[PDB]
RNA sequence: CGCGGAAGUGUUUUGUGCAAGGGCCGUAAGGGAAGUCGGCAAGAUUGAUGUGUAACUUCGGGAGAAGGAUUGGCUCUAGC
RNA sequence: AAAUGCCUCGUCAUGUAAUUAGUGACGCGCAUGAAUGGAGCAACGAGAUUCCCACUGUCCCUACGGCCUGUCUUGUGAACC
RNA sequence: ACGCUGCUUUUUGAUUCUUCGAUGUCGGCUCUUCCUAUCAUCGCGAAGCAGAGAUUGCGAAGUGUUGGAUUGUUCACCCA
RNA sequence: UUGAUAGUACGAGAGGAACUCUUGAUUGCGACCUCUGGUGGAGCGGCGUGCCUGCUGGCUGCUGCGGAGCUACGUCGGGAGUAUAAUGGCUGAAGGCCUCUAAGCCUGAAGACCGACUGCGCGGUGUGUGUGGCGGAAGACGACCGCUGUGUGUGCAAGCUGUGCGGAUGGAGGAGGAUUCCGACAUUUUGAGGCUGUGCAUU
RNA sequence: CGGACGGCUCAGUGAUAGCACGAUGAUUUGUUUGCGGGAUGAGCAGUAGCUGCGGGAAACUGCAGAUAGUGGUCUGCCCCUGUGGGGGUUGGCAAGUAAGUUGUGGGCCUAUCAGCUGGUAGUUAGGGUAAUGGCCUAACUAGGCGCAGACGGGAUACGGGGGAUCAGGGUUUGGUUCCGGAGAGGGAGCCUGAGAGAUGGCUACUACGUCCAAGGAUGGCAGCAGGCGCGAAACUUGCCUAA
């Protein structure tokens, strides 16, 4: 079974491969059951790996919450592994597998939790790029440490160096105005009301 | 070599010792002996028989699926994005 | 009555441990009268209490027709 | 074509994969027939027949088990021919 | 074709030699063995034998030749 | 009997084979118990009727599972030896030709004989037997196979049944001052108790 | 936000539907109108698109990385109480529009259809509902309908607005433009939503099926054209950013 290993700390993946002598040691292990990497081959020694998923020979995925080695067919809804929902309120019966490894799984998905003293080529060397930069202003301030009243938070960072910086600048200003005149109207409604109470209470 | 697992008692069956029974829906259940096919015919629930494994984990004598496997692992190295490779904050 | 107990009454203390074939019995996969002159023999139904009961008929019967259901132990309630 | 029809396993229909059996219909009936009683079946029958459901070692095809005999000992000790 | 010559002992007759001071008289079921005048299987001829399918002849008796409906039937007649 | 040979030879067409190789079975015969099924008055459990004053524990009845052994509905196992029959051929006269035949020779059958396989008598040879007792893989009784004190008992291993008595904490409800008594059954101590003719060790 | 309307059809239904006059003081209502109402606090979790590694004949789908909206929990706010406490997280009022529930009355034919009915008629309590009610359950009473036709059975039964015939009085007909109902091969059960027991939504059984590498995956013309079938019996696979 070809393995699909990933190192989250460096953010990198690559497709590995093993033979059916060490393959038989993986059987009867749950999703989230993980072990020492030396069992698989040689270069994986001294590592701590982890199991997270896998497919079978027909494409169907393994999901948690079933605890069987056979193929089931439940009724799944929006937010469920095994279904990709498009209409609102719709549910589908669709086949999946259980959370236990056996001779049916075609590909395993793993996780390098602690590297070893050796050097796996495409995983322990590179350090890949992040993809997005934060947009919330509290989170932006804690990334670079701009606590000086922050005075203009984007312009502060543009000088510290070209990288373009997007941010929720406009969205803070719309809502800032919306709940400022809403206080303006609460005064008019109340003020214009008590004039009529007294003027009404005058005559009668 | 194992033939399969008993669908009533939960125990491993040696190669050449069970009988598969296919039902009308296409479901093939595997049993070990006539001690077990009789309990299915009478409609007894396996959790009321103390030598089965579904009865030992119902009463908490011993769970049949150990999980955790000691899983003591943490690391959070930081990386760069496109040109800010050396942030130095 | 059957299935078990009293009372009264009767009774011995150095043969073997069990081949084949008999006499009287018990249990059997899957099939279900293909057996035989012939369902011979065996198997099957069976007590009680609700339910539900056809053709025909000398109007009395047929009738317990057929067919379906319930049943232990324990702790209480209601009637006279 | 009946417990009564020789010819005869009569002819037609129906039940079966297959019907010298059973039932229905036909009638020149060797030799049916009216207290020699004729026609007729409600109720009753350890009476004679054919089929259906149920059920099974009747059978396919036999196996294993129980008790008493037989096999072995002592005593008593015949008969048929 | 019209005529003519044989063999067997499975038919039914013909006869009355044995048995009437008793040889248990039909069929089926069960089990063994023998014959060849061979149905199939093995070898080989002929043809009005193209091939296929059959028909006719010779050597050959080692091995096989079933399950049912109706009848007591032998026999018969149908189904697979 | 399956596949190949082969939609080939043969035939205007329609149709449609064989030698050699290869796959499975039906039935007969002779064995065997690893597996599966049957039996199992051995063993353990459940539910009852009567009796021992009741509980515990017994005996008696019906029922579930059921090891060893036995068994079939289960598993295993078949000569290319020699000479011939019918027929077809070689050489060859009688009969200057002809002819498988008169002398000779070649080939050829689920048949014959032989081999292999089982039983019995008789022979030979550097060759002659444990009285009794106790066991079994052997057995109606005789016999046969073994030893010549290595049994019995117990422990462990390997199995069958299925969670023991007593205690503690609960229980549909009922009874009534004590915060007591009656109650089928439940959970826990507890894959627990009971049992074994098989194997190993020891005494 | 919408796809619950619009469009098609007449199987079921003889009155539980439809028409006429009533009750809702027994009920809910997005969009529309006019008034009211509104957390810029803390502290943690964490996702679509996007950037990479991939599975499968297909139809469809997984894992890692990093981010808006967002989701918990405290804090405050509001509600029922108070000489204790306990809940909720901003949801309103009135019109208009729509919808649900309910009372009485009407010439299809038939007595070779005369007696029918067990949740059946009522009382008392509770549950459920947006809401009354045997609608449902527990206990108890013995009722309810009928020649002024009950209860049954039949024929080509969707109801009206309407059509035909024609001195008057009558007889016959309405699948079909408008309004009301019911259904999407046959039965059932449901999710989302102000509104559906929805079928150009989902799940199961059932009639007929279709595609596959054989392990799986899938269908719904009584919408507009069109094809087959059936029968005596019925049009174009056209053009449209205009009304």
């Amino acid at each position: 079974m070809k393995l699909n290993i990933a190192y989250p700390t460096n953010g990198t993946q690559k497709m590995f491969e093993i033979e059916r002598r060490n393959e038989v040691r993986l059987y009867d292990k749950k999703i989230g059951d993980q072990f020492d990497g030396g069992i698989l081959g040689e270069e994986f020694e001294g590592t701590i790996m982890e199991i997270t998923g896998g497919d079978d020979y027909q494409g169907f995925p393994m999901v948690s919450g079933h605890l069987t080695k056979k193929r089931v067919r439940p009724l799944l809804s929006k937010g469920d592994a095994g279904y990709r929902c498009r209409r609102k309120g719709v549910r589908r019966r669709k086949s999946v597998r259980g959370s236990i490894v056996s001779e049916e799984i075609c590909v395993l998905n793993l996780i390098i939790l602690r590297p070893g003293e050796k050097e796996i080529d495409g995983l322990t060397n590179a350090v890949n790029d992040v993809s997005h930069l934060p947009r919330k202003e509290k989170k932006l301030r804690k990334m670079f440490g701009v606590p000086d009243e922050e005075k203009n938070v984007v312009g502060y960072i543009r000088n510290i160096l070209i990288p373009k910086i997007r941010h929720n600048g406009k969205r803070m200003k719309r809502e800032q105005e919306r709940r400022e005149q809403i206080m303006k109207i609460r005064l008019e409604r109340k003020r214009i009301l008590e004039e009529e109470r007294k003027e009404y209470l005058e005559k009668y | 070599m194992i033939q399969g697992v008993s669908m009533f008692s939960g125990r491993n069956i040696p190669k050449g010792s069970g009988i598969y029974e296919v039902m009308s829906d296409g479901r093939a259940v595997l049993t070990a002996s006539n001690k077990e096919r009789r309990l299915i015919a009478r409609k007894i629930n396996p959790r009321d028989i103390r030598w089965t494994t579904s009865s030992r984990e119902f009463f908490g004598k011993e769970s049949q699926y150990v999980v955790e496997k000691m899983n003591v692992q943490k690391v959070k190295v930081v990386r760069g994005f496109r040109h800010i490779s050396a942030s130095s904050l």
